[PDB]
């Protein structure tokens, strides 16, 4: 070994880190289209 | 001088890992003996009679009236030139990897797809012959297709794969064959280029000269107009033709009328 | 380091109706041993004489013309690398549930519509070779479809 | 990418390092899809009936 | 080949031209050192 290898330099090196990926997520377009409508007391 | 690079495939990179491994040097390398491009000259000499040019000039002046016209003779010669030069002309210059020729005759829409294969980066334009361009219109009305069009300088123009034919008449037709090429352009994309010479004496249009030459025993003056030009194509892959084009064949289609 | 949701079908929710019925409990797992990534390098030593640098370097300095060659060579390699690189490109990353075959050979309509359907949610654009997307123009030809054009970067 | 100069040998040759670093991520698995065994060599004959 | 040679690097080179030498100019003392009288019409 030359010099200090990269498994040993890592350990003084910070990752970065995601937030966790969710597959089931969809574009849901049908919500964004239609047009929603207050009620007053959840009664229509 | 156009100066080449001459060993694009000795130019050695690595892909790294998590190691110490050596790696390769490298330099690269230029052609020794570049080609230079030469500005060749299309020149004439008017000759205007003194009286003609002193008596016959209002509400129009003869001279300058004979220029225009000699000079547009000039730069549709130019035009011929950039195509048909035997020496910087496109059809010369198109090397034998980039000649491609036509399948059963008539230029069929796969055969415009082959030559775009040959100019895949930012091809430019087609130029062709009209006759050319009705041809390919007719096998794409046989085919079924109908091609888009775009307007370019005020003109309609009929596209393949967003890719506009530009017609020409001084592609030569012979025996109802002729030729297609693809061209792309400009120097910031390696493409083709033309030259030519600025600050001429006597100045008239940029690359053009008109200069006095004197007046002879017969009352007649000399003029002597010069366009010097050249062509320049940077790179190989910039220019595609196809060939053994026939444009006299027409579909018989069947018929049932009420 | 790619952090992921591990437990998709556990996440249990309830659709309510005018009662009092007990409601579900639930959490959200991660994987345990994400996948992390890491940089790779592709690099190259190049030299240059100092005679030929220090004499015939007007009009134009030949370190500077051999850099920027090089780096033109070293980017082609990246280009070629993102898409061949066998832990990390992409036809190596590709799963074998996204992974179809043609019905009979050349690239058809249907094909790509397949294609799409493994990718319906905002697909962003195919990727392919000069010869197979002239062979898709040509069955787009014989099925005498005629595909629009687009515009993007001036080309 | 960086640019490093390395030092000149006895040769009177100067060297320069060249490195570019990088990866690829693939958030979702359906983010991507590959259509396999594509044929690029077939061209069809077509009927012809000219005047 | 180590690096790049100089008869290929010449090709991106100015070369620098001198006007064209003439081997028969000589000092023409003579010239110099004689006075010179304008004449109005050609005749003395």
């Amino acid at each position: 070994q030359l010099a200090l290898g990269d498994h040993a330099a890592r350990q003084l090196a910070n990752a970065t880190k995601t937030a966790p990926q969710l597959s089931t997520i969809t574009p849901r377009w049908l919500t964004h289209l239609l047009q929603w409508i207050p009620v007053e007391a959840g009664i229509y | 001088r156009l100066n080449r690079v001459n060993n694009t495939d000795d130019i050695q990179v690595a892909c790294t890992q998590r190691d110490e491994a050596t790696l390769p040097q490298t330099f690269v390398d230029y052609a020794p003996e570049p080609r230079e491009y030469f500005l060749n000259g299309v020149s004439t000499v008017l000759d205007v009679h003194t009286r003609v040019a002193d008596l016959y000039s209002s509400p129009h002046d003869q001279i300058k009236e004979q220029l225009r016209l000699t000079i547009e003779t000039i730069k549709e010669r130019q035009e011929s030139e950039l195509i048909n030069n035997p020496e910087y002309g496109l059809l010369a210059s198109v090397t034998d990897d980039q000649r491609i020729s036509t399948l059963n005759g008539p230029p069929t829409p796969d055969d415009l797809d082959d030559l775009l294969r040959k100019v895949w980066k930012e091809p430019g334009f087609f130029l062709a012959h009209p006759d050319a361009i009705a041809a390919f219109g007719r096998e794409c009305t046989r085919r079924g297709v109908p091609p888009p069009t775009v307007s370019l300088f005020g003109s309609q123009f009929i596209t393949w794969r967003g890719i506009p034919l530009i017609p020409s008449n001084k592609i030569p037709v012979e025996d109802g064959k002729t030729k297609i090429l693809l061209l792309r352009v400009g120097e910031k994309r390696q493409g083709i280029v033309g030259l030519f010479q600025p600050g001429l004496a006597g100045e008239q249009s940029p690359g053009l000269s008109v200069r006095f030459m004197g007046i002879n025993r017969n009352a007649i003056a000399s003029y002597l107009i010069s366009l010097y030009c050249s062509l320049a194509v940077l790179t190989d892959d910039a220019l595609a033709v196809l060939d053994d084009v026939e444009v006299d064949k027409y579909h018989d289609y069947p018929v049932n009328y009420k």
